[PDB]
């Protein structure tokens, strides 16, 4: 279970830094 | 042979309205095929479906013995069928699982949860469970819970599913007179016919005539469970036997199931289960933020009449009707108790049984230390304001004394229950010569001592 | 703790995807 | 191809879980049988759970054994060491 919940955990940290460009980029425009 | 004589059946012998399809009658089956009087014109005709069903396939081989019966039947002649001819006892609870026919999924630890948590149920109080029959949706996990722990089927788990005879899969492969019809578990994902779940014990096939199409059974269902409920439980103190209706899921048409249920006498309390969408997540945000029942403000009310119409994909009018049921749900917020994952189902639904059987407290108590369950009691009986009788803390405190209930004597202990006042001479001579419980050496050292005294 | 864990954190993930979604049709709307 | 192929096939790679999700597919034609020879294949071959497999889908126990078919399943030679041979020898021997 932790050898899955580090692969996930890199895979939701990836997609929070996503989430922190895309919430950037929202709030740029407005 | 009284099996043919007493219940009946019938059969499509319509005027074929061809409607959309010229094959599809209004019956649904093919213009070729065939052989209520509106527009179907049926004749009553002595049943040609009962018996015995061999699963092949599908996990382990049972034996879920069957009877084709007309959906207007009274449910007095049924419950002598389960009584004398299927040679089952009558239950001491009854529970009736509804929900949505379309197939889902839920959480894992909630296909987990209403695993044990029902069949722990199920064990303890010896109960019946009525489900929809076929092995769709909410009854797949009924089944798959059943796959979960199995083995004493002997101690009556009694799975009787109620289905309509129109939609089961391989019908005429399943026609005899008490003889062993084979069942295949194969369900053909082409056919929109659905098989019966495979791991049931009995079954009510409920033909009204048409095939492919539901509401064959719902009256039939709910004739009978009324019909249950007033037969006089064993314990014969006056009260009938306990329902309660588990909820998972469901469409729009379950909501209006449970104010069946509430606005009903006796009352039946209702249990749902949270996690798993659609009706029993509305029912449930309606639970949480609710206030005095009904007394709902602007604001909730626009938030749950906007999820009804993006989950259920209703109108404006339409989520606005829905509403109006919910509130009439709403008013009995008292009888229905909600679950939340984070612990099991056996505490609502054992809990749901303490608040519809309305009994006295110290008889709640007796069926406590039956059920060998104190966190029910913690939580139930010991209710802030629960009227105490003078005498029966200490009659339940000696039948927990003598039973071997430690935790049960914490309880009284813990709410009340004076040690030094409970103690008689008469108490512990006749707790000292009781015979409930382990298996006692006291009467060979009694005797010995008795004999070597003179 | 572990078994509520991994079931916490596919129902996380789970959410996190749905978040993804709703990030984008934001996004795609201004 | 036939679905005892795919079951024979199944056996020469023992993987059941191959077996429980595709071989047994809903409304796979069977045979008359040739469940029984499978059966006869994964009994001789050693494979427990194939055995489980057939018996989960089908195949009644009763209804399988035949006295030719257990002496066909008692004078094998694929699968592993077998002392049957020297002990039948020595109990011939001994016999007369």
């Amino acid at each position: 279970r932790v050898e899955n919940m580090s692969m996930r955990l890199e895979e939701v940290n990836e997609r929070e830094h996503s989430m922190k460009a895309s919430l950037q980029t929202v709030d740029i425009r407005l | 042979s009284w099996i043919e004589r007493a219940f009946y059946k019938r059969e499509c012998v319509h005027i074929i309205p061809s409607t959309k399809d010229p094959h599809r009658c209004c019956c649904g089956r093919l213009i070729g095929q065939h052989v209520w009087s509106i527009s179907k014109h049926t004749q009553l005709s002595p049943t040609d479906a009962f018996g015995t069903i061999e699963f092949q396939g599908g996990g382990h081989s049972n034996k879920a013995m069957y009877v084709r019966v007309s959906f207007d039947t009274k449910p007095d002649l049924l419950l002598h069928l389960m009584t004398k001819e299927w040679q089952l006892e009558l239950p001491k609870l009854l529970i009736s699982v509804h929900g949505g026919l379309q197939n889902f999924e839920l959480q894992p630890k909630l296909k987990q949860v209403f695993g044990k948590g029902l069949i722990k149920a199920a064990m303890t109080t010896g109960a019946w469970i009525f489900t929809g029959g076929v092995n769709t949706g909410v009854i797949r996990h009924v089944g798959d819970a059943l796959k979960d722990h199995a083995s004493k089927s002997r101690g009556k788990i009694c799975t009787i599913g109620i289905a309509p005879w129109g939609i089961v899969e391989n019908q005429e492969d399943l026609i005899g007179r008490d003889v062993v019809r084979p069942y295949q578990t194969m369900s053909n994902p082409m056919s929109k016919l659905t098989v019966l779940n495979s791991m049931h014990s009995h079954f009510i096939l409920a033909d009204n005539g048409t095939t492919g199409k539901y509401g064959a059974e719902v009256k039939l269902r709910r004739q009978l469970e009324k019909h249950i409920s007033l037969q006089k439980i064993n314990t014969r103190i006056g009260q009938g036997v306990p329902v309660v209706a588990l909820i998972v899921e469901g469409g729009p048409n379950v909501i209006s199931i449970v104010l069946e249920y509430l606005r009903d006498t006796p009352p039946v309390p209702v249990v749902v289960c949270d996690g798993s969408g659609r009706a029993s997540d509305i029912l449930a945000f309606g639970h949480k933020y609710s206030e005095e029942g009904g007394l709902i403000n602007e604001s909730l009310r626009d938030q749950l009449l906007v999820t009804i119409q993006k989950t259920f994909t209703y109108t404006r009018t339409q989520a606005q009707h829905l509403f109006i049921i919910l509130m009439e749900c709403m008013k009995k917020k008292e009888l229905i108790t909600v679950f939340r994952m984070g612990q099991d189902i056996d505490l609502a639904i054992l809990t749901a049984l303490l608040k519809g059987a309305n009994a006295s407290a110290p008889d709640q108590l007796s069926l406590a230390l039956a059920w060998n369950r104190v966190d029910i009691a913690r939580s139930q009986i010991f209710i802030y304001g629960q009227q105490w009788p003078v005498g029966s803390l200490e009659q339940a405190m000696l039948d927990a004394l003598v039973l071997d209930r430690v935790d049960f004597v914490k309880l009284l202990i813990e709410n009340g229950v004076s040690m030094h006042r409970f103690l008689t001479i008469s108490r512990l001579e006749e707790l000292y010569n009781t015979r409930h419980g382990p298996s006692n050496t006291l009467y060979h050292l009694v005797r010995d001592v008795k004999k070597r005294e003179y």
